[PDB]
């Protein structure tokens, strides 16, 4: 008692940490799974893509609405969408399916979120940064997009959309 | 005494809820993939 | 008093908790309110009606962040884990210093607070550029924030004249976590310390024109995540070390809640990067590496559960502890200095797998931002943690100023405890559920009603919630103020000693315990791994600087 308590204590503590590392070495094993297939896609790209924030949406790809998407392989398009206070250009983004988007994002302004409801799609955009994404949707229907990062009084009002065709 | 009885059933309830959460959001991780 | 003249300790330690509860009381306001919002309720009108000077939604918002999150933690580590050191090796703080830091609080808290109130820095808690607040916020943040730095310095002081006193002699338990603790904090103070240093000040003032979002958003998540164990670890010290004694029991051991302790302070700073997996400008590569080491850091809460757990067992069985569960009825459950704390260690055990989960690299995607996080977190600190504060003045209240405490706000305390509890498990089962089904945070959807119909069944939660603990707040200002207003007075309980619990400690302790009482080496570890962690990419940001101009959209 008290001390034929505090080696079996100390015994089934040492088990325990030998069981919760494993099945964090279980997590770590399906999580570089998902990291070696095609979902993998979602994961913003590793390198720095710097832009002018003032001279954005007037100079280069995002400045113009209907320039927005271009084929750039087979089957696979960029879209240039452009997060600002309380919107998304282009409304509605439109794409195809079975096809591969390469969506790259920035802002003129502060921070937003790009939260496609029903994927995993999920990017904050930076100001003076372009957020680089790779999806496929293989549901065709109505994508909305939404700022799930605080940018304004307008915040909880920002929407937007992809419209993926089948 | 003896066996952590009571302390076992309890990181038993924790692990019970550890998986049901992430094995249950791992689902939803490539349902919406 | 004779009191604060010998125990000066306990006047300091008495200002810097209630400050933190005044804020705490005005930051838990603006509460019932979101959690109306969230249950598509638009009680605001009626807000400010109430609180005239309040401009919108995010304005309640930041003020509930802050004044909560900031203020209210920091003054309370700042109080436990200073006061319970000086009081474990009897030992005065160096009082010309304590309140200086105690000062710097109170005029870092004031100076800050003007442009909150006046909305010239409705940016959240988290004051993200290019949302560009008043210069007269970010200020006030650093002032408020470099009291802890004089903190740290006044426990390691306490700490070298302890060692000095009994040269060779293992640092005692709570010094030692309170060291690791102060240490662990310094360390990761720096991220903010820079970007303030570097961005924020220069900018908000007007030196500069432009600060960029990416390596802000790092730095601070530098210090960003190490924070909130820098909130928790001094509930961790009271959990561990006086709880057994609240429990009727003893501290199961010794060496766990150091190496506890000891890994916390190893791995809580090289991790925040599990907080920027939606950033983009970061190696994929270098984000599943603090992936895993956000993995690893989950181990000391795990140990934690069940050396606790353990300590509340045989506590248990100590109180005449029947069978499996025959022992947690064993506990006494009269007891608001032992209730509060057990109760948010339950809703800590959801709270934990939401944190495992958000860690898991990818899964965030499915959770980053939503309403989920906020569902994550009020598990942990506005449950277990505050719950851990609440309580705790109910052997902390008397032993500081000598007044005792009724039967009646006991069981006062027993009923705003309980609520509370509950409120935040209903709050959880709502925010989580929303989460799930991608109802964003820091948002005002009470004003579009229509854009979320999919989320029925968890809205009444949150409303449900709502009530709940609007009404067990009400009552936490007036049980709380019916303890601080009463002139009953008893000056020897005031000099009783703090309800210590006894540690059991066995043979093989001795030689692991003085490996870690290697301070001075284990503090240049965990400084290696922070090089390693973000060095790298650091480096790669810095040489890249892209600064953007300030923005306000409020
Ligand atoms: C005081 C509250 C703080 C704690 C504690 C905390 C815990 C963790 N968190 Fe976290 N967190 C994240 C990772 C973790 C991990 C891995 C843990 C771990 O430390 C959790 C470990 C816990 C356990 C492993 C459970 C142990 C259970 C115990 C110890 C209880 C047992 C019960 C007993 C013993 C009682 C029995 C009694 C009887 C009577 C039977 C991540 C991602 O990796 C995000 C990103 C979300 C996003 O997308 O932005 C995040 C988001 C946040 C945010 C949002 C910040 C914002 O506003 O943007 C805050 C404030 C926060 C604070 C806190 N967080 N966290
Ligand atoms: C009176 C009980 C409380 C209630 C009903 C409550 C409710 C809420 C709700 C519904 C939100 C989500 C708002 C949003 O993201 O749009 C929230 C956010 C938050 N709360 Fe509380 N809360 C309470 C107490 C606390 C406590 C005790 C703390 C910490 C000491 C706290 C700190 C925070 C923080 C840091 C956020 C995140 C704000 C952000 O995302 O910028 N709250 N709270
Ligand atoms: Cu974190
Ligand atoms: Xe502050
Ligand atoms: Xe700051
Ligand atoms: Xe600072
Ligand atoms: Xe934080």
């Amino acid at each position: 008692d008290e001390h034929k308590a505090h080696k079996a204590i100390l015994a089934y503590e040492k088990g325990w940490l030998a069981f919760s590392l494993a099945m964090l070495f279980v997590f770590i094993a399906l999580i570089a799974y998902t990291l070696a297939t095609h979902t993998a896609g979602v994961i913003p790209a590793g390198k720095l893509e710097r832009v002018d924030p003032t001279t954005v949406r007037q100079e280069g790809p995002w400045a113009d609405p209907a320039q927005a998407v271009v084929q750039t392989g087979p089957n696979q398009y960029t879209v240039y969408v452009l997060a600002f206070a309380f919107g998304y250009q282009p409304n509605p983004i439109e794409v195809p399916q079975g096809a591969e988007i390469v969506f790259k994002i920035t802002s003129p302004d502060v921070i937003h979120g790009f939260h496609v409801e029903g994927t995993n799609i999920n990017v904050e955009v930076l100001p003076g940064e372009v957020s680089t994404v790779r999806y496929t949707f293989k549901r065709p229907g109505e994508y909305r997009i939404i700022c799930n990062q605080y940018c304004g009084l307008g915040h909880q009002n920002m929407f937007g959309t992809i419209v993926v065709k089948e | 005494e003896e066996k952590p009885k009571g302390a076992l059933a309890v990181i038993l309830v924790l692990t019970l809820t550890i998986l049901v959460f992430w094995l249950g959001v791992y689902a939803v991780f490539f349902a919406r993939g | 008093s004779r009191v604060y003249e010998a125990y000066p300790e306990k006047k300091a330690t008495l200002y810097f908790l209630v400050l933190g509860f005044l804020a705490l009381i005005v930051g838990s306001l603006f509460g019932p309110f979101q959690a109306l919002n969230y249950g598509n309720v638009d009680a605001y009108p009626l807000l400010k009606r109430l609180l005239p000077f309040v401009q919108s939604y995010y304005q309640g918002l930041t003020l509930h962040g802050v004044l909560n999150a900031i203020v209210f933690t920091q003054l309370f580590a700042q109080a436990i884990m200073v006061y319970l050191p000086a009081r474990e090796l009897n030992m005065r703080p160096n009082m010309g210093l304590m309140w200086l830091s105690w000062w710097m609080a109170f005029i870092g808290l004031v100076v800050a607070a003007l442009p909150l109130l006046a909305n010239e820095a409705t940016v959240l808690y988290t004051f993200y550029p290019p949302l560009k607040g008043h210069w007269a916020f970010y200020l006030g943040a650093s002032v408020f924030v470099l009291s802890t730095w004089v903190s740290i310095y006044i426990v390691l002081d306490l700490w070298r004249r302890w060692k000095a006193a009994n040269p060779g002699k293992v640092t005692p338990l709570v010094t030692y976590m309170a060291v690791v603790f102060w240490l662990m904090w310094f360390l990761a103070s720096l991220g903010l310390v820079l970007e303030a240093v570097l961005f924020l000040l220069p900018w908000s003032f007007g030196l500069v024109e432009g600060v960029d979002p990416l390596v802000a958003r790092t730095l601070f998540w530098w210090t960003g995540h190490p924070i909130v164990y820098f909130w928790l670890l001094p509930a961790y010290a009271i959990i561990y070390t006086i709880l057994p004694k609240q429990a009727g029991g003893k501290l199961v051991s010794d060496p766990m809640a150091r190496l506890a302790f000891l890994l916390f302070l190893l791995l809580s700073t090289p991790v925040g990067f599990h907080h920027q997996f939606a950033d983009p400008g970061i190696d994929p590569t270098w984000k599943m590496i603090h992936s895993v080491l956000t993995l690893f850091v989950a181990v000391p809460s795990l140990m934690t559960a069940f050396t606790v757990a353990a300590s509340l067992e045989f506590a248990g069985r100590l109180r005449g502890g029947r069978g499996l569960f025959g022992w947690i009825r064993a506990l006494p459950w009269d007891n608001p200095a032992f209730v509060a704390p057990v109760l948010g260690l339950l809703g800590f055990i959801p709270g934990g797998a939401g944190g495992i989960v958000n860690a898991s690299f990818t899964l965030d995607y499915v959770v980053h931002n939503t309403a989920w996080v906020p569902g994550h977190f009020h598990l942990q600190v506005a449950s277990l943690v505050t719950l851990t504060a609440m309580g705790s003045l109910y052997w902390l209240l008397p032993n500081l100023t000598g007044k005792p405490i009724s039967d009646a706000q006991r069981r006062l305390g027993l009923a705003v405890v309980w609520l509370w509890f509950l409120g935040m498990m209903i709050m959880a089962v709502g925010l989580h559920w929303a989460g799930l089904l991608n109802v964003p945070r820091r948002a005002y959807i009470a004003q579009v009603p229509d854009a979320y119909p999919h989320a029925a069944v968890p809205m009444v939660f949150n409303v449900l919630a709502g009530i709940v603990l609007l009404v067990a707040l009400l009552l936490f200002i007036y049980g709380l103020f019916s303890v601080l207003l009463s002139r009953e007075r008893k000056p020897e309980l005031a000099e009783a000693p703090l309800p210590f619990a006894e540690v059991i400690s066995g043979p093989e302790d001795r030689r692991l315990v003085l490996a870690m009482d290697r301070i001075g080496f284990w503090f240049a570890v965990a400084a290696i791994l922070v090089v390693l962690a973000y060095g790298p990419t650091l480096v790669q940001l810095f040489g890249h600087l892209n600064p953007v101009p300030g923005w306000r959209l409020w």
